[PDB]
């Protein structure tokens, strides 16, 4: 019936939850790296349909894995910002 | 029955028909509607609802070229109004909406509300308009969710599988994980408490269980504004025993701050009152901010201010009226000619109890938040008038690919002369324009 001696009453906070892998947007495109890139955000083809097409880094960066890849078929150093094949 | 089985007969009926249809809609909805106001907005968008639809049950007796007028300046009516920006129309009925799922409405009944949003969604299968009115109407139930003007929880669930039937798709897929989200946001700040009472820490805590995902996606929910804080020992323990639950749950959003889920915490402190008299978020953060100092000046809140006024305004405003504050000044913070002491009066009903008012205000509020939608407009504006022109010409250059682009678009506003980079990067990833040996700049158009 008070809050005027020193009290703690009910009296609280709010909590939250996120995460650490970006993974350095898939240099072939220009769209987002895990709203995956451009081309295959435009492909709209067959996978599993949240986090099969996300990925790893082991250093904190990577591409797609083809990104990198297309860039290193087409010229051996990373594509875009020297990062995973993968 | 001539001039439909003079099949040539018809086009003249079906044209005056879609001439009334839409001159009607824009009449009895659009131009009845005079206060604007989503009561008599979606009223009168019931009235003209009502009568093409019953007009066509006589004599009109089908003849789907009469439904073709019927449909075609129906959803002509549909997204012109006479705002331009016809989005808020359905986000009229969803501020509607708000009035049809906000509990503290009315009393009524399943699909007693449930069906007149039946024909609302009815008409909104006409709507393109939907994605900001998603992004809207979904922070405006997000809220009510918060403040518990949500009509029916399951009742407002089954609503919206209904929608993504014909609706918006994944937002909703995102509202079934916040509802779950929350559900278990308590039941999990239980377990915390089926394994935080556990006498190791954690000793007469309880002072909150505000709980989300921590932010970097794109929700109708945001902790409101704050800064540092005492934040007692308890909810150090709340954050930290939930990332330890949660952290073992998942990483990368985590307990993260959210004052709008703050609210008022002035109990049998120990007061002569009897009273306790919860306050809104910042009304918590404010009254924390005049506690112990028996009155305090716009200096001494200026000390640990690190934010923004409007809380404090409100702060002296209800407790005043309520008369909690031995104020100077309900300003926005507060005069330096004013000050703060906590008053012992009350005026509502119980022990002192209905003083729980935030202003709960936008008009200032509206405004800042239609900024994020002009934003998302012009970006898919300029990504379609982007594509078209890397197409057309492969420009195509980096630098002197971003000047012409520059070059076209004169007229609409300053752009970033970096992220000329990104621009092109855009349009690489869509399979729309490649990247050539040639150059960081000049690289080649592709597909």
């Amino acid at each position: 019936a008070k809050k005027k001696r020193f009290e703690v009453k009910k009296w609280n906070a709010v909590a939250l939850w996120a995460w650490d892998i970006v993974v350095d947007n898939c240099a072939i495109c220009r769209n987002h790296i895990m709203d995956l890139c451009i081309e295959c955000q435009a492909n709209q083809a067959s996978a599993t349909s949240e986090e099969c097409t996300v990925a790893w880094g082991v250093c904190n960066h990577a591409f797609h894995f083809h990104c990198i890849s297309r860039w290193l078929k087409t010229r051996q150093v990373c594509p875009l910002d020297n990062r995973e094949w993968e | 029955v001539l001039l439909r089985a003079v099949s040539t007969g018809l086009p003249h009926m079906i044209q005056e028909l879609q001439n009334h249809i839409h001159d009607e809609g824009l009449r009895a909805t659009s131009n009845l509607t005079q206060e604007n106001m989503p009561t008599l907005f979606v009223e009168s968008v019931l009235e003209v609802h009502g009568k093409f639809v019953q007009l066509i049950n006589t004599v009109l007796n089908g003849d789907q070229h009469f439904m073709s007028a019927l449909d075609k300046a129906l959803t002509s009516v549909v997204n012109y109004r006479e705002p331009k920006s016809v989005c808020k129309a359905p986000e009229l009925l969803a501020k509607y909406c708000d009035n049809l799922l906000k509990k503290s409405a009315k009393g009524m009944t399943e699909n007693e509300v449930e069906d007149r949003l039946t024909s609302f969604i009815t008409v909104f299968k006409y709507i393109d308009d939907k994605d900001v009115f998603q992004k809207f109407y979904a922070r405006m139930l997000a809220k009510r969710l918060i403040h518990g003007l949500s009509m029916s929880m399951d009742s407002e669930e089954a609503m919206i599988n209904k929608l993504k039937q014909a609706c918006g798709y994944e937002f909703t897929s995102k509202l079934h994980r916040m509802y779950t989200d929350m559900s278990v946001s308590a039941d999990l700040n239980n377990k915390f408490n089926n394994f935080i009472k556990n006498q190791d820490t954690v000793i007469d805590l309880g002072i909150s269980f505000q709980i989300y995902v921590l932010q970097a996606g794109a929700w109708p929910l945001t902790q409101a504004p704050s800064s540092t804080f005492a934040i007692p020992q308890e909810l150090e323990k709340s954050v930290q025993m939930f990332e330890l639950f949660y952290s073992q749950h998942f990483s990368g959003r985590k307990l993260t701050w959210l004052h709008y889920l703050c609210t008022g915490e002035v109990k049998m402190n120990y007061l002569g009152k009897p009273y306790v008299a919860m306050v809104t978020t910042y009304q918590m953060a404010v009254l924390l901010a005049f506690n112990n100092s028996e009155t305090v000046s716009y200096k001494e809140l200026q000390d640990s201010t690190q934010m923004n006024e409007k809380e404090l305004t409100k702060t002296i405003k209800s407790l005043l009226d309520v008369k909690m504050i031995n104020h100077d000044s309900e300003k926005e913070d507060i005069d330096a000619e004013s000050s703060f002491s906590l008053n012992m009066n009350f005026s509502s009903k119980r022990t002192k109890f209905k003083i729980t008012t935030s202003m709960q205000k936008d008009t200032p509020q509206e405004m800042e938040q239609t900024r994020s939608a002009v934003d998302e407009d012009r970006k898919m504006y300029l990504q379609a008038a982007i594509v078209r022109i890397m197409k057309a010409r492969k420009v195509l250059r980096h630098n002197a690919l971003i000047q012409e682009v520059i070059s076209q678009s004169r007229a609409r506003f300053n752009p970033s002369i970096s992220m000329i980079k990104k621009c092109i990067e855009v349009l690489i990833d869509k399979q729309y324009i490649e990247r050539s040996q040639a150059s960081a700049d000049e690289y080649s158009y592709v597909a």
